[PDB]
RNA sequence: AUCCUUAUGCACGGGAAAUACGCAUAUCAGUGAGGAUUCGUCCGAGAUUGUGUUUUUGCUGGUUGAAAUAAUUAUAA
C-alpha cells in the first residue's frame, strides 16, 4: 500500500474525490495507519484495487489530519470503509449489526471482489441497501 | 475403475471431461486402443509431468498426483493385468495383505 | 442421530382440519411414555454377529448348493430367501450377473484402499467396495423409524407449512433438489458473488420449509416486530425467511386476500338474504392497514335485520346444542382476522375466540353490535374458524361458506400457488415432456418413434337409441419417417365380458403396442412412443418395463388419428375382417416417393383433420373430380402435386370453415393460432375463471404513478387519517334501492298468469 | 490525481461541503489536572545499518533497475488455470449410475472387437420403496381384474409382483390366478417355475396341468 | 445500414419442420414444399449458373 | 442526418478499398507493370486478373498512397 | 487485468441446429432434470456407488421401473456426450498411427 | 479438344468444434522452432510473451400477466 492506492490529505481531497466519480464506485477507507487491522487492509486494497480498477476504486484516508468526518458518519474505530456512489453513502448489509460501515478484516481477496461486485450491484439498481452474500457475524462484530 | 470417480457428479469439468472422453473413445474402440496400450509398455520412456493437489486429511497432507487421462489409461489397463496375473501365480504370499 | 435425542411434548401434538370439524392430537407424554430419536447402533449388526452370521450363511449356502447339485436344478432366488442380505461377502453378490468380470477383478481392496492418492474428493468408504462385498449396512429401517419416531408424516408437516401449500394429501408431490437449481442455474456467464449468492437458494427454501417451527416465539424469546404489509410476527430476526416472505406475500397479497375473503363473505350473504333473514349486507369501508394490523381491528361486514334476531353465547364454527334464546339483537356484523401463526400457536380456534373476546370487550376496537361472528384463517396451516354470537339458521351456510372458500378461493390460490414456487414443489403430473406446438417443430430427430391412438378400439353406433350395436375394433398407431400403418382390428367377440370396457380397452390395447414393438427388430424398434389421449401412459409403461430404453410421450397435441377410420377402403377392410388381425397399410407411398416425410405427415394430419371436422365435406373434396381415380394399393386419391396444393388448400379453408362457423370466430387470427388451431392449440389451453381472477390479483397496478376519510388507531391513540389504494370492494347485491327498484320494471309480467284455489 | 494535484481552495468544511449526511475553562483545566494526578525492532535495525550500507549505491545506479520479469510465469500458468477454470461442462447422460452390468458391456463390446480384429484381417439400487411396490399392487391388481382369463394378466403381475415380494403371498396370489386361467398351459409353466420343489408339490402342479 | 435486403431464412428439406419464420410450413404444407425445394433448387440452379 | 451512410459507408473499410478499385483500370500489362513499377511482387502464386487487381487495391490502401501520386 | 464491470445483459437468445448442439452440451438433459427432481413421500431411489453411496436418482426413473429396478436407457442424447478436445484428437491420431506403425514393423 | 494430379479462390451440399478462434511498433525461429529413438539416428514448423472474445459472435420468428380505441354536433324554449 501507500504505492498504488492514493492517499486522500485533507477532508477536501475526501468530499472532492467521492464527489467526482459517477461511473465507477468510490471506496474510501479511515484508518490511523499505523494500526495493524488498518494495515492488513491497506495491503488487501492494493491487490483488490488492481482487480476492482474498471468498476470500483480504493482511497486511503487516515484519520490524522481530517477529524471532519469523524462527527459526522460517527467514526473512531481502529478502522472503518466507507462506500460511496454517485455521491451516495452506500449501505452494506454484514451481520456485524453496522449497515453503514464494515470495521472488519476480511482475509480473502475474491471475497472482497465479491462484496464490492455486489454492492456495485445492489449500487446500479438503486437500492440503498444491499444484502452481502457471507454473514461476518460470528467472524468479527467488533 | 476410472469411470468410478465420475458417476456421481452431474457437472464435470474440462479435465474430468477429457478423461471420461478418453474413456469412452476407449469403449468405442477397444483394438485401436488396447493396440495404442501395449505401443506404449513397449516404447515410451519419457512421459509428461504430472500436477499434485495436496490431499489434506488435517492429521496429514500429501499427496495427490494427478497424472494425464492418457497416460492413466495404460497404467490402469497394466495395473489390472499385473494383478490378474500376479493373483493367477500366486506371486504375494497368503500373508500380504 | 449418533446421539441421545429426547422430543419434549413441546413439539409432538398435530391438528387436522376437516369438514366434520378441527381435530387435535396432544402429545401427553410424560415418563414412561416418550419419543426418542433412534441412534445408529440399534440397527448396525456387531461384527462378531455378522461373521458368526457370515460362516453360518456360508455354510448353509454351500449344503443348498450341494443339495442342488444332488437334484440337478439351479439355486432360486426365492428359494435362497430368508437370508439374502447376510454374509461378508453377501450372497446377493455371489448371484450377481457381474460376477463373470469382477472375479476376472482383483487386488482390489488393495487398489480402493490404495486410491485415496490418485483421486482428490474423500470417500472414505475405501475398506470395501460395493461389487465384491455388497452394501454392508441398511439404513432403510433408520428412515422409516425416525418417520415412525415423530408422530408420523403427519407430525412432521406440521412443524413445516406444508398444510398452507393447500393439498389434501401428498401423494406425487416432488422437490427440486439443491444441486438441482444450483446445477440447473449454474451454468451461465457469472461472477463468483453472483455463484455464492445464486447458491444461497437452497437453505433458503430449506428455512422457508421448517419456518413455521423455525420462526417461533417459545424457540427465540426477544424483540417482536411485523414484517411489513403484512400479518407476520417474526420472532428474531431470519435475513433469508424474511426475504422468502416477503417474495412471497409480493404487491399487497395479504389484503388481497382479507378484502377477498370479506367480499367472498358478501357474496354469499347476497344470496342469503331472506333465507337468513337479512334486511342489508353492508361491507364497510375500513383502513387499508386494518388487514395487517394486529393492535386494533373493526367489523368487516354489517350485517342489518330485517326483524330482531336470537342470538346464542359465543361459540365455534362446528359446535352442538347451540340455545338461541340468549340475548337479542338488531344488528349483526362479521370479522376477519386473518393470521400467519407458528407451530405452537397453531390453534385456530382458541385464538380467534380470546381475539374476539379482546375486540369485543375492551380498548379501541370498536364495533356496530355487541354480538357478532369473527371468523379467522390461519394461512400457513390452512386451518379456518368462526367463534362468536350465532343465530338460527346461520351456522351450517356459514360451515359449507367456509368449506367453499376453503377449497377455492382466488386469493387463497394465489397464497398457495406463491408458497409453491418457493418452495418448488409440484405436482407429479407426467415425467417425460408433452408434446405441443414447440415439441412439434422436431418430431423427427431421425430417431424412429410411434404413434399410438386407441379411441377406436371401442365403437358401437345408433342409429335414429332404439338401436345399439358394437363394431369391430381397432387399434392406431403409424411411424411417420418410415410411413408404415400398423392397425389391429379387434373383433366384438372379444367384449363378450362386458365387464370394465374402458379398463379393459386400456390394457388390451397396450398388450398389442408391447407386443408389437416386441415384433420389431432393433432396427426398427422406436425409441419414443407418443400417445394421443392420456390414459395409455400408465398402461404402456407396465408393458414397457421389458425393454427401459424406449420413452413413452403423451401428446397434448389432439391427433386427428382417431378419425382415421373415416377413410373409405380403410374402414372397409375393418368390418369385412373378422378375428383380430395386425395389418400393415402403407399409407405414405406416392408423396413418401415425390415428398419430404414432414410434409407428408403435415399434409396427411391436415386431411384427417378436415375429415373429422367434417366427414361429408372432406369426403366430397376427394371423390368430387371424376378424372382422379383411387388405386387399390395406393389407397389415397392420387393427384398430381399442383392438384395436391388445391385440395390441401380447400381442406384447410374446410377446417376453418367449420371451426369458425361452429364455434363462431371470424378467421383472421395469426399465423401462429392457425397452426395451433390445425394441429393443437396446446389441447386447446384456456386459463379457467379462477386462474384469471388470480391472475388479476397477482399483476401490479400496472402504473403506479380516489381518496377515502377513515378514523383510525394509532399507538394508545386514535386518529382520522386518509386512505388510498383499494378499500373499494363493495358487496350490496341485492339490498337497498338498486337492486329492487331495478327489480321493480318486471312486475308487469307478475299479472299475465292469475289464479287463486 | 487531478484532484490531488489541484489542492484544497483554503477549506470548505467538507461535512457541509457535499451535503454529507450523519447517517468554565478553568474548571476543565483543573479536571484535566486531576486526571494527570490521578493517573500517575532488532532485524528492523538490520534493516536500517543496510539501509547505511546502501549509500555505496549512486543515482545512475538507482535510474536504472531489472523492473519485474517474473520468474515464475504464474502470469501464463495463472491465465491457463484460468482458461481451464473458466466453464465446466454438464456430465453425459451415460454417467446415470445404472452401469448396465459388466455382462451386457464386456460381452456387448468384445463382438465389436472381434469386429474390428477381423476387419483388420437390481444391481447395486436401494430396495424397492413399500409405497411404490403399492402402485404396482394397485395397478396389477386393476389388469388382473380386467380379464381374468388372460393368462398373461396373472403371468405379469406373476413375474412383476414376485420380484417385488420374493415370497409365497405373490406365489400364492399366482396359484389362484392359475385356478382362474387353467386352460392356458403357459400359466401352468410359469406357475411350476416360480415354485420350489424337487417332488412333493411341483409333480402334483405337474398332474393338474397336464 | 439498410442498404441490403435483410435476409431470409436459409431453409432444407432437414431445416423444413423447424422453420416457423416464413408463413404456410405447416398450414399449406406442399406449397410449403414447393417453397423449400424451389429454394434449394433454386441456390443450387444459382450455383450452375455461376460456374457457367 | 448526422454521421451520413455516405461517410460511414466510405469510412467502412472494405468498400474504400472498393472506391480505389473503380480508379484502376483492368490491364495485364499496365496492371502488372504498375506492380512491377511499384516494387510489390509481380506475380503471386495463382491468381486471376481481378484478384491481381485487387493485390493492387489493397496495396494501394494500405500504403496510402493513390495512383496519381504513383505516377 | 481488471474484471469486467458488473453489469447485467439480456444476453440475446439464439437458437437453432448448430447453437442447440453446442449449448446442448451445456445444458441439463431431461433425465439429468428428472435426476434432480426426488420424490416427497417415498425415499428417492439412490445408486451407492463402489466411490460413494451419495447418488441419488430422484424421480429420474419412473414409479414402475423402479420397482423393476432394471432402471433405463430411456431416452440418450449424444449432444451433451462427452467429446475429446482438439489437443487430445490430435495427439490420439498421432499414438493410433505410430500404433499402425509398430503393427507394420 | 477430352481426361487426370497438386495448390488457390469462388461457392452447392454434407458434417465436426468453438477449451477454441484470433491479434500483436513484442522476442526468437529451416543461419533449425519444436519433438521423437531400437542410441545407430529419425521428423521438420512454429515456439516464447502479452492480450480480446470464449456456458459464445450478427440478425430474425412465435408464445406469453413483460408491455403497448380518432372528432363532432343537431332540438320546440
Amino acid at each position: 500500500a501507500s504505492v498504488l492506492l492514493p492517499q486522500l490529505r485533507t477532508g477536501w481531497h475526501v468530499d472532492q474525490a467521492i464527489v467526482t466519480e459517477t461511473k465507477r464506485l468510490v471506496v474510501i477507507r479511515f484508518g490511523r495507519k499505523n494500526d495493524r487491522q488498518c494495515m492488513i487492509m491497506d495491503e488487501l486494497l492494493s491487490s483488490i484495487a488492481e482487480r476492482v480498477r474498471n468498476f470500483a476504486v480504493i482511497y486511503l484516508c487516515d484519520i490524522d489530519e481530517v477529524s471532519d468526518f469523524d462527527e459526522m458518519y460517527e467514526l473512531t474505530d481502529p478502522m472503518t470503509v466507507m462506500f460511496f456512489y454517485h455521491n451516495k453513502h452506500m449501505m452494506c448489509d454484514f451481520g456485524t449489526g453496522n449497515n453503514n460501515k464494515l470495521n472488519f478484516i476480511v482475509d480473502d481477496k475474491q471475497e472482497m471482489i465479491d462484496i464490492l461486485e455486489t454492492i456495485f450491484r445492489g449500487a446500479r439498481k438503486n437500492k440503498g441497501l444491499v444484502v452481502s452474500p457471507y454473514d461476518y457475524n460470528h467472524k468479527r462484530v467488533s | 475403475d476410472l469411470k468410478d470417480v465420475y458417476a456421481s457428479k452431474v457437472r464435470l469439468n474440462a479435465s474430468e471431461r477429457e478423461e471420461l472422453a478418453l474413456i469412452e473413445e476407449a469403449y468405442d474402440n477397444p483394438h485401436d486402443t488396447l493396440n495404442r496400450i501395449k505401443k506404449y509398455l513397449l516404447t515410451q520412456r519419457v512421459f509428461k509431468p504430472v500436477d499434485i493437489t495436496m490431499m489434506e486429511n488435517y492429521q496429514n497432507i500429501s499427496p495427490v498426483y494427478s497424472v494425464d487421462p492418457l497416460e492413466k489409461i495404460t497404467d490402469a489397463y497394466l495395473d489390472q493385468y499385473l494383478w490378474y496375473e500376479a493373483d493367477q501365480r500366486k506371486l504375494f504370499p497368503n500373508w500380504i495383505k | 442421530s449418533a446421539s441421545h435425542i429426547l422430543i419434549p411434548a413441546s413439539d409432538l401434538s398435530w391438528s387436522k382440519q376437516t369438514d366434520t370439524g378441527i381435530t387435535h392430537f396432544r402429545a401427553g407424554m410424560t415418563h414412561e411414555d416418550e419419543k426418542l430419536i433412534p441412534t445408529i447402533f440399534r440397527y448396525i449388526t456387531t461384527w462378531e454377529n455378522e461373521f458368526l452370521d457370515s460362516q453360518r450363511v456360508w455354510a448353509e449356502y454351500a449344503t443348498k448348493r450341494q443339495e442342488a447339485i444332488q437334484q440337478n436344478r439351479r439355486l432360486a432366488f426365492e428359494e435362497l430367501e430368508g437370508s439374502w442380505d447376510r454374509g461378508i461377502p453377501r450372497i446377493s453378490t455371489l448371484f450377481q450377473r457381474d460376477r463373470h468380470t469382477l472375479a476376472y477383478d482383483r487386488g482390489h481392496r488393495i487398489r480402493r484402499e490404495f486410491k485415496q492418492y490418485s483421486l482428490e474428493r474423500n470417500s472414505p468408504f475405501w475398506w470395501t467396495n460395493s461389487h465384491h462385498d455388497g452394501k454392508l449396512w441398511n439404513l432403510n429401517a433408520y428412515r422409516t423409524d425416525v418417520i415412525q419416531a415423530l408422530g408420523g408424516i403427519e407430525t412432521i408437516l406440521e412443524h413445516t407449512l406444508f398444510k398452507g401449500t393447500g393439498f389434501n394429501s401428498w401423494e406425487g408431490l416432488f422437490w427440486e433438489k439443491a444441486s438441482g437449481f444450483e446445477d440447473s442455474m449454474q451454468f451461465k456467464k457469472l461472477t463468483h458473488a453472483q455463484r455464492t449468492g445464486l447458491s444461497q437458494i437452497p437453505n433458503r427454501r430449506f428455512t422457508l420449509w421448517w419456518s413455521p417451527t423455525i420462526n417461533r416465539a417459545n424457540v427465540y424469546v426477544g424483540f417482536l416486530v411485523q414484517l411489513d404489509l403484512t400479518g407476520i410476527f417474526l420472532h428474531g430476526k431470519i435475513p433469508t425467511l424474511k426475504i422468502s416472505l416477503i417474495q412471497i406475500f409480493r404487491a399487497h397479497l395479504w389484503q388481497k386476500i382479507h378484502e377477498s375473503i370479506v367480499f367472498d363473505i358478501c357474496q354469499i350473504l347476497d344470496g342469503e338474504l331472506d333465507v337468513l333473514q337479512i334486511e342489508s349486507v353492508t361491507k364497510e369501508t375500513v383502513h387499508p392497514r386494518k388487514s395487517y394490523k394486529m393492535n386494533s381491528s373493526a367489523a368487516d361486514i354489517t350485517m342489518e335485520s330485517v326483524h330482531e334476531w336470537e342470538v346464542s353465547k359465543p361459540s365455534l364454527l362446528h359446535e352442538t346444542n347451540d340455545s338461541f334464546k340468549g340475548l337479542i339483537t338488531n344488528k349483526m356484523w362479521f370479522d376477519v382476522q386473518l393470521r400467519y401463526g407458528d407451530y405452537d400457536s397453531h390453534d385456530i380456534s382458541r385464538y380467534v375466540r380470546a381475539k374476539f373476546l379482546d375486540y369485543t370487550t375492551d380498548n379501541v376496537s370498536m364495533y356496530p353490535s355487541p354480538t357478532g361472528v369473527m371468523i379467522g384463517i390461519d394461512l400457513a396451516y390452512n386451518m379456518y374458524d368462526a367463534y362468536g354470537n350465532w343465530f338460527n339458521g346461520l351456522k351450517p351456510l356459514i360451515q359449507n361458506s367456509m368449506r367453499t372458500i376453503m377449497k377455492a378461493n382466488p386469493a387463497l390460490y394465489v397464497l398457495r400457488e406463491r408458497i409453491r414456487k418457493g418452495l418448488q414443489i409440484y405436482q407429479s403430473s407426467v415425467q417425460e415432456p408433452f408434446l405441443n406446438s414447440s415439441n412439434y417443430a422436431e418430431l423427427f430427430n431421425n430417431d424412429i418413434k410411434l404413434f399410438v391412438d386407441d379411441t377406436n378400439v371401442y365403437r358401437v353406433t345408433v342409429h335414429k337409441n332404439v338401436a345399439t350395436k358394437a363394431i369391430n375394433g381397432c387399434i392406431f398407431t403409424l411411424n411417420p419417417k418410415t410411413g408404415h400403418l400398423f392397425l389391429k382390428i379387434i373383433h366384438t367377440s372379444v367384449w363378450a365380458g362386458q365387464k370394465r370396457l374402458s379398463q379393459l380397452a386400456k390394457w388390451k390395447t397396450a398388450e398389442e403396442v408391447s407386443a408389437l414393438v416386441r415384433s420389431l427388430p432393433k432396427e426398427e424398434q422406436p425409441k419414443q412412443i407418443i400417445v394421443t389421449r392420456k390414459a395409455m401412459l400408465d398402461p404402456l409403461e407396465v408393458h414397457m418395463l421389458d425393454f427401459p430404453n424406449i420413452a413413452i410421450r403423451p401428446t397434448e397435441l389432439r391427433l386427428p388419428f382417431s378419425a382415421a377410420m373415416s377413410i373409405d377402403k380403410l374402414s372397409d377392410v375393418v368390418m369385412k375382417a373378422t378375428e383380430p388381425q395386425m395389418v400393415l397399410f402403407n399409407i405414405y407411398d406416392d408423396w413418401l416417393d415425390r415428398i419430404s416425410s414432414y410434409t407428408a405427415f403435415s399434409r396427411l394430419t391436415l386431411l384427417l383433420r378436415a375429415l373429422k371436422t367434417n366427414e361429408e365435406s372432406a369426403k366430397m373434396i376427394l371423390l368430387s373430380d371424376p378424372t382422379i381415380t383411387i388405386k387399390s394399393y395406393h389407397l389415397w386419391p392420387s393427384f398430381t402435386d399442383e392438384q395436391w396444393i388445391t385440395i390441401e388448400s380447400q381442406m384447410r379453408d374446410l377446417i376453418l370453415t367449420e371451426y369458425g362457423r361452429k364455434y363462431n370466430v371470424n378467421i383472421s387470427a395469426l399465423t401462429q393460432t392457425e397452426i395451433k388451431d390445425i394441429i393443437l392449440g396446446q389441447n386447446i389451453k384456456a386459463p379457467s375463471v379462477k386462474r384469471q381472477k388470480m391472475a388479476e390479483l397477482e399483476a401490479a397496478r400496472s402504473e403506479k404513478q380516489m381518496k377515502t376519510k377513515t378514523i383510525n388507531a394509532q399507538g394508545e391513540e386514535i386518529v382520522v387519517v386518509a386512505s388510498a389504494d383499494y378499500e373499494s370492494q363493495t358487496f350490496s347485491s341485492k339490498n337497498e334501492w338498486r337492486k329492487s327498484a331495478i327489480a321493480n320494471t318486471l312486475l308487469y309480467l307478475r299479472l299475465k298468469n292469475i289464479y287463486v284455489s | 490525481p487531478s484532484f490531488l494535484d489541484q489542492e484544497p481552495p483554503a477549506g470548505y468544511v467538507p461535512g457541509i461541503g457535499r451535503g454529507a449526511t450523519g447517517f468554565d475553562d478553568e474548571a476543565a483545566n483543573v479536571f484535566k489536572t486531576l486526571e494527570l494526578k490521578l493517573a500517575q525492532s532488532n532485524v528492523k535495525r538490520q534493516f536500517a545499518d543496510l539501509k547505511e550500507s546502501l549509500a555505496a549505491v549512486t543515482e545512475s545506479e538507482w535510474m536504472d533497475i531489472p523492473d519485474a520479469t517474473d520468474f515464475t510465469r504464474r502470469n501464463k500458468r495463472n491465465r491457463i488455470q484460468e482458461q481451464l477454470n473458466r466453464k465446466t461442462y454438464a456430465a453425459p447422460d451415460s454417467l446415470i449410475p445404472g452401469n448396465v452390468d459388466l455382462n451386457k458391456l464386456t460381452e456387448e463390446r468384445e463382438k465389436l472387437l472381434q469386429s474390428q480384429i477381423d476387419e483388420n484381417l437390481v444391481n447395486s439400487l436401494s430396495d424397492a420403496t413399500l409405497e411404490d411396490l403399492q402402485k404396482m399392487r394397485t395397478i396389477l391388481k386393476s389388469y388382473r381384474k380386467a380379464d381374468p382369463t388372460n393368462p398373461q394378466g396373472w403371468i405379469a403381475s406373476a413375474r412383476l409382483e414376485e420380484k417385488a415380494r420374493k415370497f409365497s403371498v405373490a406365489k400364492k396370489i399366482i396359484e389362484n390366478g392359475c385356478q382362474e386361467c387353467p386352460r392356458s398351459s403357459d400359466i401352468w409353466l410359469e406357475n411350476i417355475r416360480l415354485h420350489e420343489s424337487d417332488v412333493h408339490y411341483c409333480k402334483t402342479l405337474v398332474a393338474t396341468a397336464i | 445500414l439498410g442498404l441490403l435486403p435483410k435476409p431470409e431464412p436459409k431453409v432444407k428439406l432437414s431445416n423444413m419442420m423447424s422453420v416457423f419464420e416464413n408463413d404456410q410450413n405447416i398450414t399449406d404444407p406442399t406449397a410449403w414444399e414447393k417453397v423449400v425445394k424451389d429454394q434449394v433448387d433454386l441456390r443450387k440452379r444459382k450455383h450452375l449458373e455461376e460456374n457457367e | 442526418q448526422n454521421e451520413s451512410t455516405a461517410d460511414i459507408l466510405k469510412q467502412l473499410p472494405h468498400e474504400r478499398l472498393q472506391a480505389v478499385l473503380e480508379k484502376i483500370p483492368e490491364e495485364d500489362l499496365e496492371v502488372r507493370r504498375l506492380l512491377s513499377i511499384l516494387k510489390k511482387p509481380e506475380v503471386v502464386e495463382n491468381e486471376d486478373v481481378q484478384q491481381r487487381r485487387i493485390r493492387l487495391a489493397e496495396i494501394l490502401m494500405v500504403d496510402e498512397i493513390d495512383l496519381e501520386n504513383i505516377n | 487485468k481488471a474484471l469486467p464491470i458488473p453489469e447485467d445483459q439480456p444476453k440475446k437468445k439464439r437458437a437453432g441446429r448448430k447453437f442447440r448442439k453446442y449449448k446442448e452440451k451445456f445444458r441439463l438433459s431431461h433425465v439429468r432434470q428428472l435426476q434432480n427432481r426426488m420424490e416427497f413421500g417415498k425415499q428417492e431411489q439412490t445408486v451407492l456407488d463402489s466411490y460413494g453411496e451419495e447418488v441419488g436418482l430422484g424421480m429420474s426413473n419412473t414409479s414402475l421401473q423402479q420397482a423393476v429396478g432394471a432402471t433405463s436407457g430411456s431416452r440418450r442424447s449424444a449432444g451433451n456426450q462427452a467429446k475429446l478436445t482438439k489437443v487430445m484428437k490430435h495427439r490420439i491420431s498421432e499414438a493410433n498411427q505410430q500404433a499402425d506403425e509398430f503393427l507394420i514393423s
